[PDB]
């Protein structure tokens, strides 16, 4: 289950945990929205040497579920975004939590802030194409979170 | 059938209703497991549920993870008890998820197109245990729930 987040030129692909019984269908996903990285904000639960043969490189950046990401999370989140629009500002990165519904939206939101989004209005654009995006507590933590522009180039 | 109804006329009315008003609920459906060996008792049963789409779930009845059609039983040997995983692991069906608030016509016309087969299943974010909203499958609704919604409901 994808969901192409877009804003001023970063691309974001919401997406669920992959099984190894449907990874066909999840690598044309990726390939279809020009994905070159999947990040993993939950528990390892497939093969991952499928997705390298077809130019997917995985990223394990996972946390607690139902959480706040840590710092060191946010700043290597950040990183490799800054790595991926630098080597090809076309190509959109994944991100999935177990169904895409809680770590993986907070990250986008996130990055969403550090562009110039108002967390509300950040929440709001992950819900219009994923219902039910964000719970309670990690919506309290994203009204906390101070940007300062760690994407502004 | 039922008269070659209008489909422009009964296709509008299905605007007024939504998929969780002809879904199949999951407690209601025929289901197979991943870990379910295809022998001849399981064959056997499945081709007497008289679906051609047949639901794969892992762990829960509510996670389901892949579809099995009555095609990819075709060549296999009853008496080998090949795994269904081994089989979902080689066809790799997709499974499409959809509201249970999206209005039959929608439903009607995305079935047409082919876009995601002619299964769709009816998931809910369930977001009272603590920890990130995870999706919960609640039920299952087909072209032919469609088909028959129309053909009950001739003027």
């Amino acid at each position: 289950m994808p969901a192409l987040i877009e804003y001023k030129g970063m691309k974001f692909l919401i997406t669920d945990r992959p099984s190894d019984i449907t990874i066909n269908h999840y690598i044309m996903e990726l390939k279809k929205n020009n994905v070159n990285t999947v990040v993993r904000v939950c528990e390892p639960s497939y093969n991952t040497d499928e997705l390298e043969t077809q130019g997917i490189t995985v990223k394990d950046l996972a946390f607690e579920d139902g959480t706040f990401p840590p710092q060191q999370v946010v700043d290597e989140w950040f990183e490799v975004l800054k790595d991926k629009y630098q080597q090809n500002p076309e190509a959109a990165v994944a991100v999935h939590c177990v169904a895409g519904l809680g770590r993986a939206p907070v990250l986008v939101a996130l990055a969403l802030i550090e562009l110039g989004l108002k967390y509300e209005a950040a929440v709001e654009m992950i819900r219009d194409k994923r219902r039910g995006a964000i719970n309670a507590k990690q919506l309290s933590f994203l009204e906390k979170y101070k940007p300062k522009a760690r994407l502004k180039h | 059938p039922l008269g070659s109804v209008n489909i422009i006329s009964g296709a509008l009315e299905l605007r007024k209703k939504t998929v969780a008003d002809v879904m199949t609920h999951i407690n209601d459906a025929f289901m197979l497991s991943l870990d379910a060996l295809l022998d001849f008792e399981t064959v056997s049963e499945i081709m007497n549920s008289g679906y051609s789409r047949i639901p794969v779930y892992d762990g829960d009845r509510k996670n389901i993870v892949t579809l099995l059609y009555i095609k990819d039983l075709a060549f296999v040997d009853t008496d080998d008890n090949t795994p269904l995983k081994t089989l979902c692991e080689f066809y790799q069906n997709p499974v499409h998820f959809v509201f249970e608030d999206y209005t039959l016509d929608i439903m009607f016309n995305q079935f047409k197109e082919g876009t995601i087969g002619h299964i769709a299943f009816v998931h809910r974010v369930n977001n009272e245990g603590d920890g990130d909203p995870f999706y919960e499958t609640v039920g299952l609704v087909t072209l032919e729930d469609v088909i028959e919604e129309l053909i009950q409901a001739e003027i």
